[PDB]
């Protein structure tokens, strides 16, 4: 909201508000004012979305590894690592 | 960031309203960011949002406080020069009332604050009371009824300082 | 019984003129730790008897010993200063 | 290079290492280091006064880190130092092998701590003496 | 000399923590108690002259009624309005609003932020009371040193 | 007899382990209350002759405006104040200031100390209930016994 | 110097000692060891 | 160290270093504004 609010307090915004209509009457009926901005460059685009897709891969990566090292996970893949162990040894049973 | 803009953000209250007080004094003896040199000074500090929501709060305090020595202290027979000046004020507030309603969001953006419900408040309730006293300004009942509606106004003041 | 007397020496010890010292410190401490856990042990075998017949438990609660001048075990826990012991439902029971 | 100071050259070979390990972080961009001792305000002594060649090509000597270092903890941090000892006619003192350690791994540690390096930090904390 | 104590100089310790949370509800306090003050002072005495005795009005009464001494048998005899009830009969009908203004201020000072100061002092307590013991305990030292 | 009860019991258990909160809460309100007193007191009866009247009135108003009893009214009288507004057209200046330091003692006491009391008790109840409990049974015994 | 020095080495041989008798740890060493437990009995199963 | 002699620990907390310009280790502690250390129950003894 004060981004866009003119600098001159209440008193004496009146002299704001009267120059922003001069604006406005200049720029609609006499289209004397000419307005400037600035584009920003393909090449820092594509800079800032390479850093945010190598950010997401990283956070994602980091996200998985995280969830890996909780105590039900590990506790899960644990239990799943010792049931195909079992698998393997009634094989190796069968072998003998 | 966007709220100091192009200063320091290690500025404090009291430095930014000790430097808003003394333009030509404490703003050479300050790092952030010769008419080449003071002219961009003045623009940066001058363009940053905390400068433009300290110049309000200044505004409105000041406006508190002369609004409320103006209901304390006695109406005169005519028009007096704090009621001119309170007018212009008012009518001011107004106008910016109306600048931020046609560039926001649209009127339902707006009737959402409860600031801006708070400022019509505001408004009504100072032109309702200055008319009711400029209706008859000699007449005695017309300032009693006008410093009754003002009552209110004072309140509700007080109240948007709040923000 | 044990029990209580063992949380009531260990308890009593512990604030004794013979355990203080700058040695004995870690050695109160554990006798502290030892009582709450022997009036712990005391509660549970207690619970376990009322658990099997309250009105056995009950029995058990109003015999006389004679290793406390012939009277009964809430004396003995109420003189050992066993919060734990009175405040268990069973203790209860029998003073209601 | 010799150096005209008696008390820079009466410094050991792995002081100099040590201040190879500070003049490599410190060539890296955006480096803390090099804006600490910039902003230190020293001499090559580590003294608090404020030729050139000497002051930027030995900029990272253990004695004006200390000193650094030294202003940063309190007001009366004042390490001793004795690089004497590391002469090979002390060798026949008992206790010298656990100063030697103790010495070289505290100076160590301090820069582990500038790094801010836990790991390092730890383990030459642990070595060393006057751990708490 | 009270922080030698077990029970004193921790509770020193909390006072001194929630003298913020007093100065924060004199802030929210003085919007009301200046709003209340200039509007109830300016119905009270209309076509009066400022001076000293107006701000004065405007600080007495409104703080102290929100410790429950009202003064309301005053604030009649001010409003001069002679009625069997107290605010009727008055010679203006502007100051017979007087007693609905502070309707409003007691309940924004004495419900809502009073209770709101309990809250805080609650929460407060809650957060802060081991750095207090912790505190008291470097503050032992700072004594006896 | 109210300790037969599943219900006072406990809560007259509860009521000795706070009375230590509000023996607390004594020793710092006497800090505030002996020092306005002696300040207050002195401010409105000047150049007088110490006697028993003088601590009297060092200690009579002073612990009866905490419970929000104000004797601005009687406080007004003492001061001899003729004025419409109360502390103003007063023969001596320094007593005007005598509503001043009540200002900053009522928040001393009702709003900081009453609020941290309340804390205290809050704490002190959630600590202490289930051992208040634990103390009730041993207590039917002793009763019973 | 020595008393501290001693003290020290007992502080972090029982820190690590506490550290490992965390759930966490063992959960984790238990996975490993079951891990490398499954690498052992390819070579089993290879042998086979 | 507490757990281990405390009269020994005392002597040691009262011990005065050279690194810091001979005085001992709980004033360090202080101007390390180190809370956790002079909280704990061993520093608090030997300040009582
Ligand atoms: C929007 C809110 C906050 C304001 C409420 C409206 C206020 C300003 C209006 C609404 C009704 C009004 C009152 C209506 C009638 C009378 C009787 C007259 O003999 C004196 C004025 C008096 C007492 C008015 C004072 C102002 C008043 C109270
Ligand atoms: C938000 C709250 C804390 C506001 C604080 C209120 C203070 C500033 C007000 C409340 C009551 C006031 C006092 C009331 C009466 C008098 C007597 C007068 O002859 C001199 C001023 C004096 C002594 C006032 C000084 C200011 C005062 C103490
Ligand atoms: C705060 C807002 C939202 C609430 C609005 C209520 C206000 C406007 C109302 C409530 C009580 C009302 C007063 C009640 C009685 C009288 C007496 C009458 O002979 C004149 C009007 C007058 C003096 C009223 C004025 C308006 C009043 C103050
Ligand atoms: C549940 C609670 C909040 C109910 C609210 C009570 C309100 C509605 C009551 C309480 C006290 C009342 C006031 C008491 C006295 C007067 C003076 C009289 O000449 C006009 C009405 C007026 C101004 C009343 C208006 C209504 C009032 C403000
Ligand atoms: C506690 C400290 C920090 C606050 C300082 C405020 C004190 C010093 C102020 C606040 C209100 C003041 C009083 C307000 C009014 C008067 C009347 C005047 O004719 C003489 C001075 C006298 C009696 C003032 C003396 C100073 C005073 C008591
Ligand atoms: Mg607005
Ligand atoms: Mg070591
Ligand atoms: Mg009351």
């Amino acid at each position: 909201e004060y981004k866009d609010r003119p600098f001159l307090p209440a008193p004496f915004i009146l002299l704001a508000h009267v120059h922003m209509l001069f604006m406005r009457l200049l720029r609609l009926c006499g289209v004397h004012t000419q307005e400037h901005e600035k584009i920003q460059d393909d090449e820092t685009k594509r800079k800032i979305t390479t850093f945010e897709e190598l950010n997401t891969d990283k956070f994602l990566r980091r996200w998985e590894r995280e969830r890996q090292e909780m105590l039900e996970a590990r506790v899960k893949m644990t239990n799943d690592n010792v049931v195909q162990a079992m698998g393997m040894m009634d094989q190796l049973l069968e072998h003998m | 960031a966007d709220w100091y803009g192009h200063l320091k953000s290690v500025t404090s209250f009291w430095a930014v309203l000790f430097a808003f007080f003394f333009p030509f004094f404490v703003l050479p003896f300050i790092n952030f960011s010769g008419a080449h040199r003071l002219r961009r000074k003045f623009a940066k500090f001058y363009s940053a949002p905390y400068t433009r929501f300290i110049s309000d709060l200044l505004s409105h305090f000041v406006l508190c406080v002369v609004t409320s020595y103006f209901v304390l202290d006695k109406l005169e027979d005519t028009i007096s020069a704090i009621e001119w000046i309170l007018l212009v004020w008012f009518v001011a507030l107004l106008l910016e009332e109306l600048r931020q309603m046609i560039f926001c969001d649209g009127i339902a953006e707006y009737i959402s604050d409860t600031w801006n419900r708070l400022d019509l408040i505001m408004i009504t309730l100072f032109f309702v009371g200055f008319f009711t006293h400029a209706s008859d300004p000699s007449n005695q009942d017309s300032k009693v009824v006008s410093k009754g509606i003002h009552a209110f106004l004072v309140v509700v003041l007080w109240l948007r300082f709040m923000r | 019984i044990n029990a209580l007397v063992a949380s009531r020496i260990l308890e009593r010890l512990s604030t004794h003129r013979a355990l203080q010292g700058p040695h004995l410190a870690e050695e109160r401490a554990k006798m502290q730790h030892n009582a709450k856990k022997f009036e712990e042990l005391a509660v549970g075998v207690l619970g376990e008897c009322h658990g099997s017949d309250s009105h056995m438990a009950s029995e058990m609660l109003h015999s006389k010993n004679d290793m406390f001048n012939k009277k009964n075990a809430i004396n003995i826990a109420y003189d050992a200063k066993s919060l734990a012991f009175l405040s268990h439902p069973a203790t209860q029971s029998v003073i209601n | 290079a010799k150096t005209n100071i008696t008390a820079l050259d009466e410094l050991p070979s792995f002081a100099l290492a040590i201040e190879e390990l500070y003049k490599r972080e410190a060539k890296k961009p955006h480096s803390h280091v090099q804006r600490l001792v910039s902003l230190s305000n020293t001499d090559v002594l580590g003294r608090h006064y404020r030729g050139r060649d000497l002051a930027n090509t030995r900029a990272y000597n253990v004695l004006r880190m200390d000193q650094i270092f030294a202003r940063l903890v309190s007001k009366d941090f004042s390490v001793n130092r004795d690089f004497t000892i590391y002469d090979s006619k002390y060798d026949k003192v008992p206790g010298i092998q656990f100063r030697r350690t103790a010495q070289a791994s505290h100076m160590l540690f301090l820069w582990a701590i500038c790094l801010d390096r836990f790991r390092m930090a730890r383990h030459f904390w642990l070595i060393g003496d006057q751990s708490i | 000399y009270y922080a030698l104590s077990k029970n004193l100089g921790p509770k020193l310790i909390m006072m001194m923590e929630m003298m913020k949370d007093v100065s924060t509800f004199v802030f929210l306090l003085l919007i009301f108690l200046i709003g209340y003050g200039v509007a109830a002072q300016s119905l009270l005495s209309p076509d009066e002259d400022f001076s000293s005795r107006t701000f004065i009005g405007v600080l007495f009464r409104p703080y102290f009624q929100i410790y429950g001494e009202l003064f309301l048998d005053d604030l009649n005899s001010e409003a001069n309005c002679l009625g069997d009830t107290p605010f009727t009969e008055c010679s203006r009908e502007t100051v017979r609003m007087v007693p609905f203004f502070l309707a409003v201020y007691i309940l924004g000072s004495n419900v809502l932020l009073v209770n709101l100061l309990i809250a805080m002092f609650n929460d407060t307590y809650m957060k802060v009371q081991e750095a207090a013991e912790d505190l008291w305990r470097k503050q032992n030292y700072e004594l006896c040193a």
